[PDB]
């Protein structure tokens, strides 16, 4: 989390926490609730983001290995939707992207190369993923959301 | 002027133990100045002047 | 390292599934304590020298571990044992803050007993020297913060065990 | 050494955008003030000696050992040599009102400044202390005078200060 | 400009500007305005204005390289009418003929032989925008825009 | 580097003196403008890449740059004009959300012309794309914060000339 | 400043500034005009602070170079005084320590090693001038004014 | 001792000792009997120094944690006088003030301000008890004492 | 760098003759005067950090250096002149052991010139203060050697200008 | 490292106390023996190749070991055994000198046993030839100086096995 | 020359000379009279030193290129024998084998390779050499003149 950047940070100079690193720490867990309240939106909601997600980008590309008939290969997009849009709550908890580059961004070209996925379609669908998440947040709360979504579009581009 | 003793390096303190280091007519006209109403700086410049 | 907030998520993640309702709550009881965590904190590093200058006077001063043939003897080996406790202190601090022992797992009690006995450090000293900063550490900053600092102090305590 | 209206419209030409309407705003904006900055030069020129006075004798008050001995307005000649350069600013500056742009105090003032002062000894937050003085003096006389929109007038001495002190942060 | 030259014969003596150069750089400042008018009507027009000239231009100087078959002296000596508009549009919003003689008189004849092309043509080429130009003009803005293509065309005479 | 809160601490520690009522007014005046700064920021770090795009179409693309002989040609050569232009607009960005040009001095402009007569790059060119991209932002964020962005472009553009 | 800090930590990745510097930026932006307040109570009260706090000083450590019957020293120490309180000042205002860091913390060892004047004396007198300032202080406008004078009295020992 | 270091001085170029570390042997082992005289002076005598430097070092420096009335420091302080005439008795022997250096000089800055002993306090010790040692010695016995002396004052400053 | 041993070596080597005898007598000369150098050597290290104390205490403090917009302000500029005066005082020992001002020309002085001017250092300030600290090594070793290590000194000091 | 005057020296300051008279006539009778040390190190160094020489020649040369497929076969190998050969001739030398073996035991003993053991070199030729090199100085330097030496070679035997 | 190593070996760890140094210092000018006397020596006898050697060694390496007929061969080969011997005369002068090994060691292989001058039949003449010089000396002062002599040998070696 932010947490474990700041005390890196300290530790990088073998020295106790400065006081702009102390701000930040108190600043990050003054908004605890909000991102509680962000993350249990996002949990709740996980299944209806992915459903109308889904819609959308089967709209956009009617040509792509989940809208191919194949059954597993649908079930398999949608749980990967699922997963990206859980590690965005995780980055929203730990107030830093550090979980979701650890968990689904790290590797995640040579994952999906692997798998066959052209990345494009990865993009467009994290695109139609982040525009039905952002409409059930209110304007103070999209921001980590939308960047976070941001980061996972710039990775896989 | 005042000397300044006691400055770093001088010895003047041992180790870090401060304390016990202690222990002709005038022309047409002229007016004077009345020291009073001319004010502590102002004499001050005139005497070091 | 971990701190509490990865610890949760990563807990949550290797089940592949979101914070469930305690993880959630754990969170809250972060958050809430984080303010007293940074006070914590910023008290510790105000008097670090003077806790490890303590530490050392009521747990190693006027024994037989400073006298020669002691582990202590020597300036080096004082300077040594100085800047050993001053790590603790620091990184306990840095536990503190986290909410998490990892970082304590992961850099001090990472081979440390094992390094201490081929230098023939005392692990009791070292042990007592632990419980002896608790002590003052508890002493400096109450009964609250006392606790939760001693938590990270005895986790060390028992790593060195 | 350049003025404003010769900045702008040489880089009409550099930057290939032409007359567009973000140089035409500048423009027309530059030149709603400018009867202000000759009237603040007016000021500034029909009041130099006292201004220059006054500045000085507010920095000797707050720094009483400059003319004690072993000072650097220690002695007449360099009292005067305090006075000198203080007009010099004061001059420059009023130059740099009036062209609405700096390169007047690049060229003829401060090109150079550093070098001589640190082999002549001479201390910048001394100076910098005298310019913002003479910069508040300004400011003062222009209140009286009636002058409502003076933000310009700051900028001169300002920035003459930040290219001669010292890098702190 | 006037305010530079005004600065720089004060900086000369070593005095603040006196009140008749300040009265001066008021009364430019005064009709900074009016030559911004006049010099955003040169650049609206100056498509027109280059082609109307350079074609008569090419009817009264046909011996010249532009008008030779070459596609790029053609095109360089429109991008060259085209850049002294814009120059002389620039000069006229500064008010002087400063910037234009900075950017595009000293030198010009040099530049313009080690190119290998005669100066007279330009000249002539210089008459021919002028003449276009006092075409769209008022005599009160011609008063104003007249005198920079006059001093163009004195630097470029041998 | 510098901020506007640095500078004009800067000026008054040289003096020696507290800030005084005009570096306090500036100051506010910051602080007041701030929002606006980071909202700046936002759009341009959310149209990084489609700034380029538009600046490179509007500035460079279809000349004699990218044709062959060009200093466009290449892809290497493409990619690395891409790649100054993103760093023009990214240190444009701290600029603006500094409040201060000391960053373009100290890691933009400082020898910048040297290396680019060094390499071949055309130094107009690069003055007209950073015009260009002025103009893109402009257009993208308003007139306002266009203009307080077109600030630090123009200094980067000056510099160059 | 916190928003230099924050901006050359965006640098050091070569990014945009993330969510977490932006929300950083947005809070100090927000906390501005509370902390011109906060540095204006400082700086008028500043010679009340030097003189308690040199009182306290002397009380408590008398064996002091400041205390040893020279006008120059004690004028040198309360001087002293008066500038880390201009600092803590500056630092306030910026939102992080770098002024102070910046201007009398770094060699700060070195300096008053070289002027052989005791470093436990100075962290007493620091902790005297911290104790006087923050009684003219609301709790909340003391907590960054504490963290300071911290900063100070650890880069002292 | 000398003997190491011009072994290692000879290792560290991979080769046998040159005719120079030889001589730095030969000049060494002819002074041992002068050596061993030299430790054997200053073990007789190391009480009467120990005492008569204290008084000294009392005298020139009243304020100073060996004399506050606490019996276990002014006990610990001559214990510390001892056991530095002792390691200087080392040096000697060895002809190298490594001994020394290995047992109280590396670190001793930082242990004497874990004790918060001040450090020029101890410089003043040293000197008088330099003093001391070098009034019952030769005049060409003193040189290696003094140079010892030197450097535990410097490894102190 | 070169002592004088190695100096009158190479005067006769690049003759490709042995020591004449006036390279000798000067061998000699230095060869009697080790024991003096030897003396003034360790009588500077043991009072390294005194010595320029008092060389900052007479001729730098309480002037306008120090004082708020000096080069001295701050800690870390104080502390960077105090380095340098270390160095100088280190290398003038140095010099004075060997008998030749070569490895002062070498290490020290060749590109000390333009540092400053780049730095902003003040040259007639720091050959002040190089003097102090010759007049202080003078006061506390004696007249000849301390008009022996002036030699260096006064080396350094024309070095600068 | 660690040589006799050192061993005593650690020996009495493990207790606190000054040389006791019997380390006092230890420490005599190896500043006596110095001379002796010196003398044998002077011949070693000026022998060193022709000791390794005679050692190859009368231990491996002509047996399995450089046959191919044996341990010296190839000239890198045959390269490796002689440099080791002379390391060990260079290091008994310095234990030699400074009387004691601690430099044996840090600088070649030290898991050499194992490395020899990971490569395949035989221990038992290894062995052998540091016996034939014992001899070899034995011949070379005399009986007494030999026998000196030969402590060490038996303390490099001893720690192969 | 050993000063220059001993205040290079300072200048690296950035100390002054500690006192082992300062007493390797001081014992080496105490022996100055000594080494210019030996230097004397050398420069007197360098002359009958060539011959005999040269005879020596064209009687023990009749094939080499001294002895080929070429009268500009062997005049060279007595000038870098002469060389060599002022070389060591320079060494014993500085105390140490640096004169010697930065005038003619250091590249001696590479120098005599591209002259295609065997470097066995020069370490005869070394060795020629060195016994013509021992010859005319007593064995204390011959100590460093063979030490320098075989130093030479074995960097040709
Ligand atoms: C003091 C409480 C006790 C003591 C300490 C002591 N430790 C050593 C040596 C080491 N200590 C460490 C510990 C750490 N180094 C790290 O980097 C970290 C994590 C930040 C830790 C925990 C290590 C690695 C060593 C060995 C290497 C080194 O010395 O740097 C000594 C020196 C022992 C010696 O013989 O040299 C001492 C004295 N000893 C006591 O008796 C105290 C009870
Ligand atoms: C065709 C297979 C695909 C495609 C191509 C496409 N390219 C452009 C425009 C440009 N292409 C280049 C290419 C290069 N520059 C180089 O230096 C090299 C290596 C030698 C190459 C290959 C460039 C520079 C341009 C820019 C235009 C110019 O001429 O300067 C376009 C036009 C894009 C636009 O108009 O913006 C297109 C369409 N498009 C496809 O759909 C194919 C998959
Ligand atoms: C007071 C809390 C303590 C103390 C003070 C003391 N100070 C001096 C002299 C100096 N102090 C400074 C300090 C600074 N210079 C900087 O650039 C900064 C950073 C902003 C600081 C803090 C300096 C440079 C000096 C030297 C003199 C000068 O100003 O030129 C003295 C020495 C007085 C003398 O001349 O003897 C003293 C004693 N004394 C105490 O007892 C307190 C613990
Ligand atoms: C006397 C010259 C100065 C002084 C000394 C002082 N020392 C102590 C206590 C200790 N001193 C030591 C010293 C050493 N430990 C080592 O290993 C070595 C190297 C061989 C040395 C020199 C130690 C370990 C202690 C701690 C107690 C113990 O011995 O177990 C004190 C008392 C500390 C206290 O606060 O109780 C004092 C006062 N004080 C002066 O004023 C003199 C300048
Ligand atoms: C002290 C007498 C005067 C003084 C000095 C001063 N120096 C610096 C900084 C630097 N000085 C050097 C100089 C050297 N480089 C070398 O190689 C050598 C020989 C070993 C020397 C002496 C260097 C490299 C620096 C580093 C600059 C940096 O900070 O990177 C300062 C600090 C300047 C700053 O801007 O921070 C000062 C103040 N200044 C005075 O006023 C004294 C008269
Ligand atoms: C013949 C061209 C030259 C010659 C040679 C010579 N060699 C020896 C002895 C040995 N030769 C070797 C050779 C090798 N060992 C290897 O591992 C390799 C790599 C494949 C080679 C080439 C060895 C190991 C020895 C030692 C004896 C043994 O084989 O065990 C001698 C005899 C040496 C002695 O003193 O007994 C000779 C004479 N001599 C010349 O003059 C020719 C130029
Ligand atoms: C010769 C008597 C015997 C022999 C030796 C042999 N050794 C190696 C390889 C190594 N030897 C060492 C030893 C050291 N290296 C050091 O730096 C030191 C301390 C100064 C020692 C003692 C090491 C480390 C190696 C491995 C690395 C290397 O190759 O240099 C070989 C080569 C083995 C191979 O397979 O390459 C040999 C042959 N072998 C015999 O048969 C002799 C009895």
């Amino acid at each position: 989390s932010i947490v474990t950047e700041l005390i890196l940070n300290a530790d990088s100079e073998s020295r106790y926490p400065a006081p702009k690193e102390i701000q930040v720490y108190q600043n990050f867990v003054k908004t605890g609730e909000q991102r509680i309240r962000i993350a249990k939106i996002l949990a709740e909601n996980e299944q209806r983001i992915v459903q109308n997600g889904s819609a959308r980008f089967w709209e956009r590309v009617p040509n792509t290995p989940s809208n191919s008939g194949n059954e597993r290969k649908t079930a398999s997009c949608q749980r990967d939707q699922g997963w990206y849009i859980r590690l965005i709550a995780y980055s929203v908890l730990a107030g830093s992207e550090k979980p979701l580059e650890e968990i689904g961004t790290i590797g995640i070209k040579e994952m999906y190369n692997n798998l066959e996925i052209p990345l494009r379609n990865i993009v467009e669908c994290m695109r139609c993923l982040k525009e039905e998440a952002l409409s059930l947040m209110s304007e103070e709360d999209a921001l980590e959301v939308s960047a976070y979504f941001d980061y996972v579009m710039r990775s896989l581009s | 002027p005042k000397e300044k003793i006691g400055l770093p390096g001088s010895g003047y303190y041992v180790g870090e133990d401060f304390l016990t280091a202690a222990r002709d007519p005038l022309p047409g006209g002229f007016r004077f100045i009345n020291v009073s109403r001319y004010g502590a700086v102002r004499m001050k410049r005139s005497m070091r002047d | 390292m971990q701190d509490a907030i990865t610890a949760l998520i990563n807990s949550s993640d290797v089940q592949g599934r979101y914070l469930d309702p305690s993880s959630l709550d754990k969170l809250q009881n972060y958050f809430q304590s984080g303010d007293m965590r940074a006070k914590t904190a910023i008290a510790v590093s105000a008097n670090a020298k003077n806790i490890v200058t303590k530490t050392v006077a009521k747990s190693l001063l006027y024994t037989d571990i400073t006298a020669p043939g002691g582990n202590m003897y020597t300036c080096r080996r004082y300077a040594a044992c100085v800047r050993d406790l001053d790590y603790f202190l620091r990184y306990a601090t840095y536990a503190m803050l986290a909410g998490d022992t990892s970082i304590l797992d992961e850099r001090i009690l990472n081979g440390l007993r094992e390094t201490y006995n081929s230098l023939g450090v005392p692990i009791g000293a070292t042990i007592r020297s632990v419980q002896a900063m608790k002590e003052v550490v508890t002493s400096l900053v109450g009964a609250d913060a006392g606790r939760e600092m001693g938590v990270y102090f005895d986790h060390i305590a028992a790593g060195l065990s | 050494m350049q003025d404003k209206l010769t900045s702008v419209a040489k880089n009409c030409d550099l930057t290939g955008s032409s007359l567009n309407r973000e140089v035409v705003e500048t423009l027309k904006e530059f030149l709603a003030d400018g009867e202000k900055r000759v009237q603040v030069a007016g000021v500034i020129g029909s009041n130099a000696a006292e201004i220059v006075k006054t500045a000085v004798s507010l920095l000797f008050q707050e720094y009483p050992e400059l003319v004690s001995p072993g000072g650097n307005a220690y002695t007449t000649r360099r009292y005067n040599m305090y006075v000198r350069d203080m007009n010099y600013f004061l001059r420059y500056c009023s130059y740099a009102i009036v062209a609405g742009d700096a390169s007047v105090l690049d060229e003829r003032l401060l090109a150079g400044l550093r070098d001589t002062f640190n082999s002549l000894g001479i201390p910048l937050g001394p100076t910098a202390r005298s310019i913002q003085l003479m910069k508040n003096i300004v400011k003062e006389k222009l209140v009286t005078a009636g002058m409502t929109n003076i933000t310009f007038v700051d900028e001169p001495f300002d920035y003459v200060v930040r290219e001669i002190s010292e890098t702190e942060i | 400009s006037i305010i530079t030259k005004a600065i720089a014969s004060a900086d000369r003596e070593a005095r603040y500007l006196s009140p008749g150069e300040l009265r001066t750089i008021r009364d430019f400042y005064n009709g900074g305005e009016n030559r911004l008018r006049i010099a955003t009507t040169l650049i609206e027009n100056r498509k027109e204005i280059v082609e109307r000239g350079s074609l008569k231009f090419w009817e009264c100087c046909p011996d010249t390289p532009s008008n030779s078959g070459n596609r790029t002296y053609r095109a360089s000596c429109l991008r060259d009418q085209d850049w002294y508009i814009r120059l002389i549009a620039y000069t006229v919003i500064v008010g002087d003929v400063e910037p234009l003689k900075d950017i595009g008189i000293v030198g010009v004849k040099e530049m313009y032989e080690s190119l290998e092309i005669p100066l007279r043509n330009w000249v002539e080429c210089i008459r021919c925008l002028k003449e276009v130009t006092l075409d769209l003009l008022s005599r009160e803005d011609a008063a104003e825009v007249t005198p920079y293509f006059d001093c163009l065309i004195q630097g470029m005479i041998p």
